[PDB]
C-alpha cells in the first residue's frame, strides 16, 4: 500500500507519460539523465515519498516505474533516442514488431493476449520488486485502438490477479464534434463495458475543450499536442498534490471512492484545473479562489463539450496548493451554494472535500502556463456527460443501421450480440445517470 | 596422423589432380621455386600432409601419378605449377588401355602395377603419419575404370585398417561418348561398391548447367570444372587442416555420414555459386549460403531433391563464422524443412567448423547428403543396359578374353540391392 | 585433505579450463604467465589456500597442477602457442596423434587403456607431490566423444585407486533441441550408468540455456562460446568461494554430499547464478538478494531446458558473496516458501543451507557481464531434469528401432545388450526421480 505503478498505452498515451514525467524530474529536481542532480529535499524521498513514482536505486538514481506496451516500434525508438533512455528501464520498454491494424481490429482479440503473458510477469516481477502495491495509474487513448484495446485487456488481467488495488484510468476520449478515423467510437465503446465491470475511477477529457482553452484562455493560434500533454500532465500531477508534499489536510487515494462513490454505481468523476492563464496576463490578475472556482464550473474548462452547470450536483472534491485560506474557501463555496448552483441531491446531502496543499502550483517551461501562488483542481462525479454518451450513442445507432463494419468484425469471430450488448450497457449507464439525480 | 598421399589416374582424373595442386598451392601459399610463403605457422606444420622436406628448404609433393599416355605430363611440368614433381613421380607406359574394362587391368594393367605398389610401399614407410587415400578418375574412362578398381583392391589388401576416399567422375545417362561408357562405368562401380567406404557423386553436366545459370560462362572449359571441384575437395579437409570448433575427419564422415558400407553414395553441393558482376551487390552471409545449400539446382548428382526425401545431411562451414549463426540457420531449415527428413534420426545434422577462409572468397561450404534420388541414376543406367545391350552387339570385345554373363547379371543383382537399400530407407 | 586435481578432456572442456584459469589469475592477482606478477594477499597464498589449484613453487611460481588428455594434437599446440605455456606443466601437457574417431567410438574400448597407464602413474606422481588429497574437478563434453569416453574412463579408473575422495563432474550436456553430431546421445548414455556407479556429484550445464541468456540478459546477438566458458567459469569459481577466501560460515566440500545426498541415491544438484547483467545496465538496478533468488528460480537461469518449479523440493544450498545480511536473506527464503513453491518433502522437511562468503563477486574483463557487489550461486538436486532424460531417451527409441549405429558398435565388440542396460538403468533413474518426490 505505498507504491503506484503507471502504464502507457498508445501513441498518445506514450506522449502524455513523457510530458508527466518531464515535469516530474522538474519539481522534484531530477535532471533530465537523472543521478541526480542534484537532490533538493526533504520530503522529496526520502522520506519517503519518494518512493511513490520513481524507484529509489541502491546507487542513489531514480528510476519511473511504468511499462511502455505497445505494437508501434516507432514511439519506442523515439523515447529510446532521447533523454527518456537514461529513466526507462530496457525490460521495461516492450517493443512491438507487429502492425496489421491500429489496433482495436485484433488488439482485443487473441492476437494481443500472447505477449500479455509477459506483461503480467514483468509488471508482477516490479510489483515483488517494491514493499506494497496502492494502485494503478492508466494513460490511453479511446481514439487509437492500441490504446483502447490493450488498456482494456490489461484491466481485465489486473483486476483478476488482485482485485483489491484502486484503478485509476486517465483515457483520452475522441472529439465529440468530428473523428479523427472512424472505428475510435467502436474502440470506445466496445470496451466501455469493460470499464465498467473493471475500473474503481475513471477520468474523462477531451481534446476540443484543451484546444479551446488554448485558443482562448493561452491565445495560442496553433495550439500543438505537446501544449495538451503538458496541461493534463500539470492535472494528473496535482492529485498527486498531497501524496509527494506535505500540507495541513492531506488527501487520501481511498477517500476518493469512500466519499464520491457510496454505491456499486457510478464511479467516473470529472476534473477541472485553474486558474488557466498566459505569461502575459499575469500582470493583471492576482483573483481568489472564488473566481477560480467559477472558473472550474465554466463548460470550457471542464475538458467536456457540455455544460456542467445543467446537471444535477454529486459529490465533490476540491484541492487547494499554495497560499489558501479555509475561511475564505468556505466563504467562496457558500455563496457557490447561494448562487442556487446543480441540484443538491439529498443523501449526501451537501458534501464538499476540501484539500489543501502547502507547496506552490508548478507550470512547464513548454507551455505558456504562468506560475500562479493558488491553484484549484476539481473532481466532481457530474451526470452531465450523459447527454455526451448520447450524442454518441446517436452516432453509433446511425452508423449501425448498416453496421459498416461487422464484415471485419464478424469474420474476426465476433457478432452483432457483442454490439447490442455494449448498446444496451450505454442505455443502461444513460437511464442510472438519469435516475442517480432523478432520486432527489 | 594427417599426412595424404594423392593417387591421380585417368585422362580426367589427371587434370583434376594438377587443378587441385595449384589449389593448393595458391590457398597456403607457396611459389614454385621453392620460396617459403605461409603464414605464419598453421601454414607450414600442415604442409607436411601434401609436401615432404628436400634438400636446401625445398618441398616436393607426395603423389603418384599415373597414365598409360604420356602426353599429359608434358602438359604439367612446362604448364603452370607442376615443378615440384620429383621425376621419379612421373610412372608412365604405352599407350593407352583401349579405352574399355577388358584391356584396362584385366590382361595388360596388371603388369606395371607392381611397381606402383612397390612405390606405394616404399612411400608408406617413407610417410610417418599417413592418414588417407585421394583417388581421382573418371567412371566410364578405360584408364580411370580400369586399373583404379584394381588399384583400390590393393590399397586394401595391404592396407585393411585405412579407409579410401573415391571421387570418379559419374557420366550422365543422356550424353554418350561411346556406345561403351556406361558398360565400363558399371564393370567398374561392380568391384567399386565391394572396396571402396565412401564416393562422391559427379556429374558434368551439372556443372555446365550451373555455369550457364550463375556463371554465364561463354567457353565450354574443362579448366574452371576442375577449379570448381579441386576447391570442394580442399574444402572438405580445411575442417582437418585448420582447426575449428568441431574438426572433421574422412573417418568422421563414414561414421556419422555413412548409414553402413554397402550405403557410401554422395551427392555434392558447394556455396556460394557466385560470379563476377554480382559481388558488389550480394551480402555473402550464412543464411544465403544455407538457401544456396538446399537449393534444388546447386547440387551436382544432379537430381531432385524436392521429390525424393533426405537420409543424412552436413555442413562443412569455413571462415570466421559464429557459432550462433550456423545453429540458428539449422534450427530455421529443420522448422521449414521437417518433412524431407527422415523420421529416425530425427535431426539430419552434422557440423564442422574452418578458421580460414576461403581463396578467393570471405566464407564457404561444402554439402554432404544421402538421399534416395541416386537409385533414379542406377535404374537408367540398368535400363540403358536392358535396352541396348539385349542384341549382344560389339559385345564380343570383351568376351574374347574371358567374360561370362554370370559377371554381368551378378553387376545387375548388385544394382537391384543398391536400389532395395535406397528403399528402406524409403523415398 | 588439501589439494584438488583438475582434470579437462575434450575441446570444450579444454576452453573451459583456459577460461577458468584465465579467471583464477585474474581475482588471486597472477599475470598470464605466473612469477608473479606480484603477490596479492593474504589470504591468497599464503596462507593456505593456496595452494589449492596451483602449486606453489619452491622458486615463488605458481603452477596449476592440471592433466591435458586428448587425442587431438591441435588443442594441445593451441594451449602451448599461448600464455598456458608458462601454466602448465610439460609432462603434465598429454598431447595425442592417433585420430580416429571423435572419439567415443574407440574411445571406451582397448584403443585408450594403453595410453592411461601412463595418465595414472603421472596423476599419482602429483598426488604424491602435494600434502594429502581432497577432491577432483572434471569438465567434459558429452557431446564430443573425447569428453565422454576418455572422462568415463578416467572415473572408473580414480574411483578404483582411491574409492574415498569427492568426483566433481561438470559435464556439458548436448542441447535437447538439436544435436550437433547425432552419436552424442550415445557418448552421453552409453557412460551414464558408469557416472550413476562411480560419480558423487556431477554438475549439469546445458549450452542452449547460456545462449538463451546471453541473447536476452546479455543482449549479445552474436553469443561466443568463449562468452559460455566464460560464464560457467564464474559459476565453477564461486563454489570454490569460500574455500580460497575468508567467510563468517564457511562451506565444506564434504558438506554438500552430508546434506544435499542423504542416501546411496540421487546426487546431482543443479546450480544458478545471479544476477546476470550487461554493463549498460547496471546504472539502472540495485536489487536485493530476493530478486536474485527469483532469478535464480527462473527457468531461464538454470542451465537447463526444463521448468524448475513444476518439480518437487529436494535439499538445496545458497552461497552468497560479498555485503550480505542474514535477516535479509532469512527473510528472502521465508517469503519464497510463502510463495507455494515446489512441493516441499517431509524428509528433510526444510533445510536451506546458506552460506556466506566476505568476497565480492567477481567478473571477466572478455565477458559482458558487470561486476555486482551481491550474487548467488544456488545448488539444488530437483527432479526437473526428469522430462529432461525423459525426452533424451524417446529419442533413443526412436533412433533405436533401426538402431542406425550397431553395425559399428557390434564391429568394434560391444552388443545390443549393453544399450538396453542402458536404457533400462535410464527408466530406473526416471523412476527414482519420481518416487523420492511422490514418497512424501
Amino acid at each position: 500500500m505505498r507504491e503506484v505503478i503507471s502504464i502507457n498505452v498508445g501513441q498518445a498515451g506514450c506522449q502524455i507519460g513523457n510530458a508527466c514525467w518531464e515535469l516530474y524530474s522538474l519539481e522534484h529536481g531530477i535532471k533530465p539523465d537523472g543521478h541526480l542532480e542534484d537532490g533538493l529535499s526533504k520530503p522529496k524521498g526520502g522520506e519517503e515519498g519518494f518512493s511513490t513514482f520513481f524507484h529509489e536505486t541502491g546507487y542513489g538514481k531514480f528510476v519511473p516505474r511504468a511499462i511502455y506496451v505497445d505494437l508501434e516500434p516507432n514511439v519506442i525508438d523515439e523515447v529510446r533516442n532521447g533523454p527518456y533512455k537514461d529513466l526507462f528501464h530496457p525490460e521495461q520498454l516492450i517493443s512491438g514488431k507487429e502492425d496489421a491494424a491500429n489496433n482495436y481490429a485484433r488488439g482485443h482479440y487473441t492476437v494481443g493476449r500472447e505477449i500479455l503473458g509477459d506483461v503480467l510477469d514483468r509488471i508482477r516481477k516490479l510489483a515483488d520488486q517494491c514493499d506494497g502495491l496502492q494502485g494503478f495509474l492508466f494513460t490511453h487513448s479511446l481514439g487509437g485502438g492500441t490504446g483502447s484495446g490493450l488498456g482494456s485487456l490489461l484491466l481485465e488481467e489486473l483486476s483478476a490477479e488482485y482485485g483489491k488495488k484502486s484503478k485509476l484510468e486517465f483515457a483520452v476520449y475522441p472529439a465529440p464534434q468530428v473523428s479523427t478515423s472512424v472505428v475510435e467510437p467502436y474502440n470506445t465503446v466496445l470496451t466501455t463495458h469493460t470499464t465498467l465491470e473493471h475500473a474503481d475511477c475513471t477520468f474523462m477529457v477531451d481534446n476540443e475543450a484543451i484546444y479551446d482553452m488554448c485558443k482562448r484562455n493561452l491565445d495560442i493560434p496553433r495550439p500543438s499536442f505537446a501544449n495538451l500533454n503538458n496541461l493534463i500532465a500539470q492535472v494528473v500531477s496535482s492529485v498527486t498534490a498531497s501524496l509527494r508534499f506535505d500540507g495541513s489536510l492531506n488527501v487520501d487515494l481511498n477517500e476518493f471512492q469512500t466519499n464520491l462513490v457510496p454505491y456499486p454505481r457510478i464511479h467516473f468523476p470529472l476534473v477541472s484545473y485553474s486558474p488557466v492563464l498566459s505569461k502575459s496576463k499575469a500582470f493583471h490578475e492576482s483573483n481568489s479562489v472564488s473566481e477560480i472556482t467559477n472558473a472550474c464550473f465554466e463548460p470550457g474548462n471542464q475538458m467536456v463539450k457540455c455544460d456542467p452547470r445543467d446537471g444535477k450536483y454529486m459529490a465533490t472534491c476540491l484541492l487547494y496548493r499554495g497560499d489558501v485560506v479555509t475561511r475564505d474557501v468556505q466563504r467562496a463555496v457558500e455563496q457557490v451554494k447561494n448562487k442556487k448552483t446543480v441540484q443538491l441531491v439529498d443523501w449526501c446531502p451537501t458534501g464538499f472535500k476540501i484539500g489543501i496543499c502547502y507547496e506552490p502550483p508548478t507550470a512547464t517551461p513548454n507551455s505558456q502556463l504562468a506560475t500562479v501562488d493558488r491553484a484549484v483542481c476539481m473532481l466532481s462525479n457530474t451526470t452531465s456527460i450523459a447527454e455526451a454518451w448520447k450524442r454518441i450513442d446517436r452516432k453509433f445507432d446511425l452508423m449501425y443501421a448498416k453496421r459498416a463494419f461487422v464484415h471485419w468484425y464478424v469474420g474476426e469471430g465476433m457478432e452483432e450480440g457483442e454490439f447490442t450488448e455494449a448498446r444496451e450497457d450505454l442505455a443502461a449507464l444513460e437511464r442510472d445517470y438519469i435516475e442517480v439525480g432523478a432520486d432527489s | 596422423m594427417r599426412e595424404i598421399i594423392h593417387i591421380s589416374t585417368g585422362q580426367c582424373g589427371n587434370q583434376i589432380g594438377a587443378a587441385f595442386w595449384e589449389t593448393i598451392c595458391g590457398e597456403h601459399g607457396l611459389d614454385f621455386n621453392g620460396t617459403y610463403h605461409g603464414h605464419d605457422d598453421i601454414q607450414k606444420e600442415r604442409l607436411n600432409v601434401y609436401f615432404n622436406e628436400a634438400s636446401s628448404g625445398k618441398w616436393v609433393p607426395r603423389s603418384i601419378n599415373v597414365d598409360l599416355e604420356p602426353g599429359t605430363i608434358d602438359a604439367v611440368r612446362n604448364s603452370a605449377i607442376g615443378n615440384l614433381f620429383r621425376p621419379d613421380n612421373y610412372i608412365f607406359g604405352q599407350s593407352s588401355a583401349g579405352n574399355v574394362w577388358a584391356k584396362g587391368h584385366y590382361t595388360e594393367g596388371a603388369e606395371l602395377v607392381d611397381s606402383v605398389m612397390d612405390v606405394i610401399r616404399r612411400e608408406a614407410e617413407g610417410c610417418d603419419s599417413l592418414q588417407g587415400f585421394q583417388i581421382t578418375h573418371s567412371l566410364g574412362g578405360g584408364t580411370g575404370s580400369g586399373m583404379g578398381t584394381l588399384l583400390i583392391s590393393k590399397i586394401r589388401e595391404e592396407f585393411p585398417d585405412r579407409m579410401m576416399a573415391t571421387f570418379s567422375v559419374l557420366p550422365s545417362p543422356k550424353t554418350s561418348d561411346t556406345v561403351v561408357e556406361p558398360y565400363n562405368a558399371t564393370l567398374s562401380v561392380h568391384q567399386l561398391v565391394e572396396h571402396s567406404d565412401e564416393t562422391f557423386c559427379i556429374d558434368n553436366e551439372a556443372l555446365y548447367d550451373i555455369c550457364q545459370r550463375t556463371l554465364k560462362l561463354n567457353q565450354p572449359s574443362y579448366g574452371d570444372l576442375n577449379n570448381l571441384v579441386s576447391s570442394v575437395m580442399s574444402g572438405v579437409t580445411t575442417s582437418l587442416r585448420y582447426p575449428g570448433q568441431l574438426n572433421s575427419d574422412l573417418r568422421k564422415l563414414a561414421v556419422n555420414l555413412v548409414p553402413f558400407p554397402r550405403l557410401h553414395f554422395f551427392m555434392v553441393g558447394y556455396a556460394p555459386l557466385t560470379a563476377i558482376g554480382s559481388q558488389s551487390f550480394r551480402s555473402l552471409t550464412v543464411p544465403e549460403l544455407t538457401q544456396q545449400m538446399f537449393d534444388a539446382k546447386n547440387m551436382m548428382a544432379a537430381a531432385d531433391p524436392r521429390n525424393g526425401r533426405y537420409l543424412t545431411v552436413a555442413a562443412f562451414f569455413r571462415g570466421k563464422v559464429s557459432v550462433k549463426e550456423v545453429e540458428d540457420e539449422m534450427h530455421k531449415v529443420q522448422s521449414k524443412n521437417s518433412d524431407y527428413f527422415v523420421e529416425w534420426i530425427p535431426n539430419n545434422v552434422q557440423t564442422a567448423v574452418c578458421s580460414v577462409a576461403p581463396q578467393g572468397l570471405d566464407m564457404a561450404a561444402t554439402f554432404i547428403a544421402n538421399s534416395t534420388s541416386i537409385q533414379e541414376l542406377f535404374k537408367r543406367v540398368g535400363d540403358q543396359f536392358s535396352a541396348m545391350f539385349k542384341r549382344k552387339a560389339f559385345l564380343h570385345w570383351y568376351t574374347s578374353e574371358g567374360m561370362d554373363e554370370l559377371e554381368f547379371s551378378e553387376a545387375e543383382s548388385n544394382m537391384n540391392d543398391l536400389v532395395s537399400e535406397y528403399q528402406q530407407y524409403q523415398e
